[PDB]
């Protein structure tokens, strides 16, 4: 897995390669690994799919019902029901969750939720196996306030490097762009990423 | 065991061999693999047998339940979450892998289950030992916007590559196909490759072969 | 292994049981009589793990006391017999299993016959002309399988429990202290003392 | 719920009601010799064709060494010869002797205060 | 669940009374088997017969019971005592004794008298029974929870009635032929209605043949009332 | 160790023209020191036959309770228990015990009393039925019963027939293991009778 | 309140057991009558708005597919009992026989459940009586009356609710053991029409049977040992087919 | 005797025992609210029973979380009651959810507790009015709580004995300020009402306490008014008494 | 007898009875009308007290993001019944994987009410429920709830004080129309019927502070602001 999500100018962006693995055969190699919890409020997740989806849909359930009664959940408090479920399970879940959220008066915000249960808010934040191959290529290559079109391409670079050098990232490149304009889904396929 | 699920234009396909082992004895040469959780939702299973008809008993019991509550079909997305749940809960330990598939108010769906409570959505699956040889058939085939016949034909011929190539599949191919517009139709034994060939001789033996000490009548009544 | 055997002539039922209490290095005591009297015509011996072989059967012998009292009756040897073995299935399964095998021998006074029933620790029982627990069958029941008669009288069967004994006095590497013999008819239950010499 | 509470004269009228249940119940009574006891009881005359193999009599074997008997609700009865019955095994298992009369009485005589507080 | 200051149960006084409106049930007890009678309470031409079942229930293979009161509180109690019955033969392995499993129904019955503040059952029950130890048996038992043992009884309507009538012509040495006559005499001579016709009725028997050596339990069908209706003279 | 091998034992059932077969050893062991030659591992319940191998004190346990839930399905139904159903109360209460199960292997045999179809069925510990139309085989000779039955087994056989086929299946499959044999039992079930024959067989 | 609310009073009744009863014959009639290749069960849909729409409101039930029920009473109490039946079919049945209860212990287990509201502590009896009908291969066709009490009785036909009384007499009349499903629908369609006070179609009536599989009914093909539910609920259009033959 | 248990419906469909509970409120000292335009006042009378009460000493009004005042009339204990239920009902919300409680979530929290206390016969009511808000994410909230669960949003609220002329007084200023109310008037203000309430319960002397959530005048947290603020409000509502 | 919800000698059960009569203790009414594609429902709104904040003052309750609800009853009990739904829908999303469909909340509620109704500590709530939704199988919804555990989907439907007033109106209309709902494309020209026949029904004039709207379209329901509604009460008065 390889999975981020990147603070712009106008919000914040999610993309994740699709492949998922047991052991080196490819269960799915479309997976959609780009989770919705709320409109303008969504996750990548890595680590055990069963755990991770689980998680989803508690925090999907948790948000609905805040919803209901209390009106929009800030991305803070997303993050914080996340926390809460990874903390007081940390024995039994092997989760590794980006939340990233777009939020009329905070604009874009990104919180990474790592294996402790602990919680980071960031400009942006990079996840699973095939992070590690672009801990420099991120650092060197990331700006504050960027454009869409600047953000989608960093993000398309990054996740093409962590594609080339994981085995367990792979597949097509999947972004969500999350703006006061609404969401939009991106697809990029090999033809075009493999050739950067 | 080899199961797949095939979506197509109008509907959804799945077929399962026909191979019950226990380790590398065949103990069920003609099993049925292929189940209902209701009447135009069928799943097939793979793993610890017991378990994975137990999951589908027992979800399909409480579909009907939502189904008489809630004056609706049942859906194939709350058996999907039903099931994933109950997995989940049990953390691993009911060994049940499924593909689950059919056709409900809402168009038509295709699922996989895992036994730790994962899920997955595609065109196209497998399942079973025989999961990589029926893949490789899907991987070579497949095309979006098939027919019902091509996809009956795909499916059916994953199924073989699991048949022939996998130790842990054989016998016979089941088919179940969930049309939108239509009652779904359960084709058992849809084909037939592996007839036994008549035996060379014959064992029936000349009675009092078998040497008796003690002879009685059971009573059944009462 | 404690020695623990059993025996069912035409008209009785002979238990013979070993005497020894041995802890680790040290033989703590040779008169240990590892038997219980159930009811007038039913008798249990026991061995297995240290504690619960006593624990057993007292509690055994508690409830079909007990039942004794509230009918004013005596349970059949075939009724005691699937009661302890139920109890047995019960421990297998529980926290911590009771480690005891038994000999249920019984006079069924109204069938007229002699009953003996051989119980493991699981819950396996079976009902048997004669039994042993332990490594004493693996001497013993080869001997009965070749001197046992169905209509032996009761002076026969001592005579070939007295081989039974002598057998496992020769072969078995622990000394077990010889046995206590008793006996169980129409008249109840009542001990030999007499087979230190016969 | 309290059942069994105090009256503005002192008394517990569920008790005193208690005891107008025996008064209702057949007579029994015993005496004891010099080396003995005797327990008599006398036989209702509402219905009679009763089966006396079987009908349930009225002296109980708590053991093998002592009887009880009782006036009042013959259902109410066999719970406190039950509980009597297990309680005397129970002194065996643990005393390795079997129970005195003063013993078992003490132990029905507690059961029978308990239902009177609880 | 109270002592009245008289010292009785109001409301086991006042099951019992509701009890005494029942159809009456009767039981008869012969040298060589039991009788078992019961006048069903309030009929209809479109009631079904045939597959009725409201006064006479099988208990276990050798013994039966015949129900005055609430059928659904005898439900209850029925289940629980089918449940004591298999219990006992899965840990003996023998059929239970008649007295042990009436005094099991019977605690329970008592245990409503005495805790919990829940109406006692408005049922009691005529057991007819056979074993090894006391051969035929019966008995009865009431909300009260006390039990006792009959050669003949009757519960429900007209007790009174029709326990003079058992005691006036009822002898030790009945063949269970006469048996069956006396109880349907005796239902026939106490009933409410103008006459004891077969929709009215449940009949069943407990035998040991005699050209065998067990126990079988002859529930009577409808056309078979009929018949012994007619043969004993009742037309 | 593996409470499927401690005591030993073998079942095996079989369909015919208006019949059904089912056979046991008699064998009771302690593995390698053989206790009783009387133990029979098939019993009945109205017309409902059923065979069990594995654990003995499970093999005792659970012909108890299917005494007790058959009795009281009697009771209640007034009608006794069809194969095709006990097969499934079977397997459910297997399932029951999912994580701690009995150790056994039942074998279901009988004849439907109102269709008059001959029906068998297996079961593994937990309750998956395995439902085939020919043959079932269980114990400790499994291999040995499957290789004897697949070789000799043909349809439609006679009673008089299916006996010598099933008893011969039984008693070569029993003489290559050591744990199983001293002794066996074979039930020819028809519609109208039952008989029960005990083979003779190698002592050792 | 963790005592029984129905106790006996000093003439041996049970008062809101009785009480309970008198709000079913306040109900609107409902009947059931058995053939001899099915059983009807009928009601008169009585709406309490001409706002309201009528076909959300099912007083005919499928409690398994061989099994229907209706009732006289209240109408909510009768919607939980029906949770409950469908429920205990599938936990106390199914789940371990995989096949579905015959009716009489079907029915066996709705009248504990109606018991239980008897005797437990703080509840109030169920203010409704059902009548249930269904079929099962070896007690063939049947037709049963659940009271508050929790008594039940087979009937071959009966009525409940307001006109119960006359209409049990105009059935006791007309029923006899040669009857086919049509006529028992014809009796049915007739006896309801006296106790009717308003317009009489296929709009104001809910009639079910319980009679032949309808494999059309089932949702799919290819078991063929599977032949459909024999609960069907007539339709509007197959009513007033049979009102304008009358 | 239907007024015997509380979840009793009267036949005109009402609960006699919250009006009952009600009566124990209006027998109650007076307290206020004021909305003002980034904030929320709190002021109470206490009541000096005795020269022996220490002044400035038994503290009414109550703080729950950081940013919200309580205060009320009735049963005092039956308050205190209900603020230590509000109290664990706003941790356990930024428990979960991490921001501290809205208002309005916080006001449907007690609402809902306090209505739970009407639907059983096991309980009584509670005999308390709470008039409680803060400042959160948007805006200063004022909210009045009855024995019933009833509740909604005020601008200015008053319960206990001089509920009427304090309502009286309430209504005026929201007349004569359309536009707003500045934080630092709106305590001077409720140091006037308060004070002239008083007179329906002139007998005896009282003390009064002041307490605020203003976003400009606090931060947005709930502090106490004292010592020159108190006092120059004081003065106030002495001036403007004559 | 009269104090718990036990059986009176005429079957009947009073408090079952009583709380039907404090569903108009607050004196509102409300009504709901099927648009083509949408529901509407109106409530009038009351502020006596001019120290109320008016934006508080609702009786009508977004349950989901597709079911809006409307009570008739006291405030407490109304809240008390929209957390309860809240909590329902949410967890039968959870649980089944699809939106709660309108007239199974209210199937459900409906069953709650019932246990109020049977078991002797639970009183009855006051309300009575009335439930929007376009449902995505079946199309625009009115399900409604009361105290008796009673509930039905209806064309139309009023509640309150003057129900009857209303219903007879839409009664008559629905006699003319001669189908089951306001044919009519836009839900702003629904809404204004609904307000039309409220007016002529009550025989009174709102203005924009007097009414209270909550409108459920395909995947939303919401309510209008003031704004929203002078907006709409401007375009009646120009055939009215
Ligand atoms: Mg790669
Ligand atoms: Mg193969
Ligand atoms: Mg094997
Ligand atoms: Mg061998
Ligand atoms: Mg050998
Ligand atoms: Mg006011
Ligand atoms: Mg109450
Ligand atoms: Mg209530």
């Amino acid at each position: 897995t390889s999975i981020m999500a990147v603070t712009f100018k106008d919000g914040v962006i999610l993309g994740a390669d699709s492949r998922t693995t047991t052991g080196a055969y490819i269960a799915n190699r479309v997976t959609d690994k780009l989770t919705r919890v709320h409109d303008k409020i969504w996750c990548c997740r890595s680590g055990s799919a069963a755990d991770t989806q689980a998680i989803a849909d508690i925090v999907q359930y948790h948000l609905e019902l805040y919803t209901s009664q209390y009106g929009t959940p800030s991305t803070e408090t997303a993050a914080s029901v996340f926390k809460e479920l990874c903390y007081e399970n940390k024995d039994n879940l092997t989760a590794g969750i980006i939340v990233a959220g777009y939020d009329d008066k905070n604009k874009g915000e990104v919180y990474t939720i790592p294996l402790g249960g602990s919680v980071h808010k960031l400009p942006y934040a990079i996840a699973g196996s095939g992070s590690t191959f672009i801990y420099g290529y991120c650092d060197k290559n990331f700006r504050e306030n960027m454009s869409k079109e600047e953000t989608v391409d960093f993000i398309k670079h990054s996740l093409s490097q962590a594609i080339k050098w994981d085995g367990s990232s792979g597949g097509v490149i999947r972004m969500v762009v999350l703006t006061a304009a609404g969401v939009e889904r991106l697809i990029f396929y090999p033809d075009e990423y493999e050739q950067l | 065991t080899t199961i797949v699920g095939v979506k197509f234009n109008n509907g959804v396909v799945i077929a399962a061999d026909t191979r019950s082992t226990q380790g590398p004895i065949v103990a069920d040469k003609n099993c049925a693999k292929l189940h209902r959780i209701s009447p135009k939702i069928w799943c097939a299973g793979a793993g610890t047998a017991a378990d994975t008809e137990a999951v589908t008993q027992l979800i399909g019991s409480n579909i009907e339940l939502h189904s008489l509550y809630t004056s609706r079909e049942p859906r194939v997305v709350s058996a999907l979450q039903m099931l994933k749940q109950h997995l989940f809960k049990y953390q691993g330990h009911i060994g049940a892998y499924l593909i689950v598939a059919g056709v409900d108010p809402t168009g038509s769906h295709l699922f996989s289950i895992h036994a730790h409570g994962s899920t997955d959505v595609g065109y196209y699956l497998s399942l079973g030992s025989g999961s990589l040889a029926a893949m490789a058939v899907l991987e070579s085939h497949w095309k979006q916007d098939l027919t019902k016949e091509e996809a009956i034909k795909l499916a059916s011929d994953a199924i073989q590559a699991g048949i022939w190539n996998d130790l842990g599949s054989g016998s016979n191919v089941d088919v179940c196909v969930m049309e939108i517009g239509k009652d779904a139709e359960y084709l058992r034994n849809y084909l037939t490759p592996n007839v036994r060939e008549e035996k060379q001789k014959s064992y029936k033996f000349p009675r009092g072969t078998t040497a008796v000490l003690k002879e009685s009548i059971v009573n059944i009544c009462d | 292994m404690d020695i623990i055997l059993g025996i069912r002539v035409q008209d009785s039922v002979i238990l013979a049981s070993s005497k020894a209490v041995t802890r680790g290095i040290s033989v703590l005591k040779d008169s240990d009589d590892k038997t219980r009297q159930l009811s007038p015509h039913t008798l249990m011996s026991f061995a297995g793990e240290a504690g619960d072989t006593v624990q057993f059967a007292e509690y055994i012998q508690a409830n079909i006391q007990l039942y004794s009292i509230r009918e004013d009756y005596e349970l059949s040897p075939q009724a005691v017999s699937s009661f302890v073995r139920q109890e047995l299935a019960k421990s297998i399964r529980s926290r911590r299993p009771y480690q005891v095998n038994v000999l249920i021998g019984g006079y069924d006074k109204k069938k007229n016959k002699p009953e003996l029933y051989q119980i493991d620790y699981l819950g396996t029982k079976v009902e048997l002309p004669y039994g042993a627990h332990g490594y004493s069958g693996f001497y013993t029941f080869s001997l009965l399988d070749h001197h046992y008669r169905p209509d032996m009288t009761t002076e026969e069967g001592l005579d070939l429990l007295k081989l039974c004994v002598q057998e496992l006095e020769k072969r078995m590497p622990m000394d077990f202290k010889g046995v206590i013999v008793k006996i169980v008819d129409k008249d109840g239950i009542r001990q030999v003392d007499d087979f230190q010499a016969q | 719920r309290a059942l069994s509470i105090f009256s503005p004269d002192g008394h517990i009228f569920q008790v005193e009601y208690a005891l107008e249940a025996v008064k209702r119940g057949t007579c029994a009574v015993g005496v004891k010799g010099k080396n003995c006891v005797v327990l008599g009881c006398e036989r209702r005359s509402t219905l009679k064709l009763q089966d006396t193999r079987i009908t349930p009599s009225k002296v109980s074997k708590i053991d093998s060494h002592v009887v009880l008997s009782f006036s009042g609700l013959n259902a109410d009865s066999r719970i406190l010869i039950e509980k009597a019955r297990v309680e005397a095994q129970s002194h065996r298992l643990t005393l390795e002797d079997p129970v005195t009369v003063e013993y078992l009485t003490r132990y029905v005589a507690g059961v029978q205060q308990r239902y009177t507080q609880s | 669940t109270i002592f009245s200051p008289e010292g009785r149960l109001y409301q086991v006084e006042y099951a019992l009374e509701s009890i005494s409106h029942a159809g009456t049930a009767i039981g008869i007890m012969a040298s060589d088997g039991i009788v078992l009678a019961a006048e069903r309470k309030v009929t209809s031409t479109l009631l079904e017969q045939d597959t009725s079942t409201e006064k006479l229930y099988k208990l276990n293979d050798k013994i039966a019971v015949a129900v005055a009161g609430l059928t659904a509180d005898a439900e209850i109690l029925i289940n629980t005592a089918r449940i004591h019955a298999q219990n006992y033969l899965k840990t003996y392995n023998e059929d239970i004794p008649v007295e042990i499993l009436v005094r099991r129904l019977s605690d329970i019955k008592q245990g409503y008298t005495q805790h919990g503040g829940l109406r006692p059952f408005g049922v009691s029950f005529i057991y007819a029974g056979y074993d090894d130890r006391y051969g035929y048996q019966l008995y009865t038992s009431n909300p009260s929870g006390n039990y006792t043992g009959w050669k003949a009884i009757s519960v429900g309507a007209n007790t009174s009635a029709a326990q003079t009538l058992l005691q006036m012509d009822y002898k030790d040495d009945m063949k269970v032929d006469d048996a069956i006559e006396l109880a349907l005499k005796t239902l026939s001579k106490t009933t409410d209605s103008s006459a004891l016709t077969y929709d009215r009725l449940e009949f069943a028997t407990i035998r040991k043949g005699a050209n065998d050596g067990e126990v079988y339990q002859k529930i009577f069908k409808p056309q078979e009332i009929k018949d012994i209706l007619v043969k004993t003279g009742i037309t | 160790s593996d409470p499927s091998s401690i005591n030993g034992g073998i079942v095996v059932a079989m369909t015919g023209k208006d019949c059904v077969a089912i056979a046991c050893d008699l064998r009771l062991g302690s593995q390698s020191l053989g206790v009783s030659n009387k133990f029979e591992k098939i019993f009945h319940y109205g017309h409902v036959f059923l065979g069990i191998t594995g654990l003995a004190t499970d093999v005792t346990t659970l012909n108890e309770m299917f005494r007790y839930k058959t009795n009281l399905y009697k009771l209640k139904e007034e009608r006794a228990i069809e194969p095709e159903t006990f097969t499934q109360l079977v397997s459910s209460s297997l399932y029951e015990r999912r994580f701690g199960p009995y150790f056994v292997g039942p074998v279901v045999a009988g004849i439907n009393s109102k269709s008059g179809k001959p029906f068998i069925a297996g079961f593994d510990l937990i309750g998956c039925i395995d439902e085939a139309k020919d043959f079932i085989v269980s114990g400790t000779a499994s291999d040995q019963l499957f290789g004897m039955c697949e070789s000799l087994y043909e349809p439609n056989l006679e009673p008089e027939d299916l006996f010598e086929t099933i008893s011969q299946a039984l008693l070569n499959a029993a003489d290559r293991d050591a744990l199983s044999g001293w002794g066996a039992v074979v039930y020819i079930i028809k519609k109208d009778e039952v008989v029960k024959r005990y083979l003779k067989m190698r002592q050792d | 309140y963790s005592f029984s609310l129905t106790t006996f009073s000093p003439s041996g009744k049970l008062g809101q057991i009785d009480y309970a009863l008198t709000a079913v014959k306040q109900g609107v009639t409902s009947l059931g009558i058995k053939a001899t290749n099915g059983v009807v069960i009928a009601t008169e849909k009585k709406s309490s708005s001409p706002l309201a729409m009528s076909e959300t409101l099912s007083k005919v039930s499928l409690l398994t597919p061989d099994i229907g029920a209706v009732y006289s009473g209240m109408g909510p109490d009768y919607r939980v009992l029906v949770d409950k039946s469908r429920k205990v079919a599938h936990t106390s049945y199914k789940r371990i026989y995989g096949e579905y209860p015959p009716t009489k212990l079907l029915v066996s287990e709705v009248a504990k459940i109606m018991q239980e509201a008897t005797q437990s502590g703080g509840v109030r009896p169920f203010g409704v009586s059902l009548l249930i009908a269904g079929h099962d291969e070896f007690n063939g066709f049947s037709l049963y009356q659940v009271d508050p009490s929790g008594s039940y009785f087979p009937w071959k036909a009966t009525a409940i609710g307001k006109g119960s009384v006359a209409a049990k007499t105009f059935l006791e009349k007309r029923w006899n053991d040669e009857l086919e499903l049509e006529d028992a629908i014809h009796i049915a369609l007739l006896t309801l029409k006296e106790s009717v006070e308003g317009e009489f179609n296929g709009d104001t009536i809910e009639l079910a049977i319980i009679g032949d599989e309808n494999p059309d009914l089932l949702g799919y093909t290819g078991i063929p040992t599977d032949k459909g539910p024999r609960f069907r609920k007539l339709t509007s259009q197959e009513i007033n087919d049979r009102l304008e033959a009358l | 005797g239907y007024d015997l248990s509380n979840s009793v419906f009267s036949p005109d469909g009402r609960n006699f025992q919250v009006e009952y509970a009600v009566k124990a409120v209006e027998n109650g000292t007076t307290s206020i609210g004021i909305k003002c335009n980034d904030g929320v006042v709190f002021a109470v009378e206490k009541l000096i029973t005795s020269k022996l009460l220490v002044p400035q000493k038994n503290v009414k009004i109550q703080v729950v979380d950081r940013h919200i005042g309580c205060v009320y009339s009735g049963l005092i204990p039956d308050g205190r009651h209900l603020v230590n239920r509000g109290r664990e009902e706003a941790a356990s919300f930024k428990k979960l959810y991490k921001t501290p409680i809205p208002i309005p979530a916080f006001a449907d929290r007690l609402g809902q507790y306090v209505q739970a206390h009407t639907l059983y016969n096991s309980v009584r009511p509670f005999g308390v009015s709470t008039i409680f808000g803060g400042v959160d994410k948007n805006g200063a909230h004022l909210y009045m709580l009855e024995p019933s669960g009833s509740y909604w949003g005020y601008k200015g609220a008053a319960t206990g004995k001089g509920r009427q002329s304090a309502k009286a007084e309430l209504e005026k200023l929201v007349d004569h300020h359309p536009e707003g109310l500045s934080a630092r008037e709106a305590v001077k203000q409720a140091a006037k009402i308060i004070y002239l309430a008083h007179e329906d319960n002139k007998e005896k002397d009282f003390e009064l306490e002041i307490s605020w959530c203003s976003l400009s005048e606090t931060n947005g947290l709930h502090k106490f008014v004292k010592g020159d603020l108190l006092q120059e409000a004081i003065d106030f509502a002495q001036k403007e008494i004559n | 007898d009269r104090h718990i919800t036990i059986f009176s000698p005429e079957g009947r059960l009073y408090q079952v009875e009583y709380a039907f009569k404090a569903t108009n203790q607050t004196n509102i009414n409300s009504l709901a009308v099927r648009g083509k594609d949408c529901t509407v429902v109106i409530s009038q709104k009351k502020v006596p007290d001019k120290l109320l904040d008016p934006t508080t003052v609702s009786y009508i309750f977004c349950i989901s993001r597709t079911i809006g609800m409307v009570v008739n009853g006291p405030i407490p009990d109304a809240r008390n019944a929209a957390l309860r739904a809240k909590a329902e829908a949410a967890e039968f999303r959870y649980k089944y994987g699809y939106d709660m469909p309108c007239d199974v909340l209210a199937k459900r509620m409906a069953n709650l009410s019932q246990i109020y109704t049977q078991r002797a500590y639970m009183r009855p709530l006051g309300v009575i429920l009335t439930f929007v939704s376009v449902d995505e199988e079946l199309g625009p919804s009115i399900y409604k709830t009361d105290p008796a555990g009673y509930y039905v989907g209806y064309k139309a439907t009023a509640t309150g004080p003057k129900q009857q007033e209303i219903t007879t109106n839409l009664e008559n209309h629905f006699k003319k129309s001669k189908i089951d709902h306001i044919n009519e494309e836009s839900w702003e020209k629904v809404v204004e019927f609904a307000i039309t026949h409220m007016i002529d029904a009550l025989g009174t004039e709102f203005s924009k502070n007097d009414l209270e709207v909550g409108v459920a379209t395909k995947d939303k329901f919401f309510t209008l602001s003031a704004e929203n509604i002078e907006e709409r009460l401007v375009a009646i008065a120009e055939q009215d």
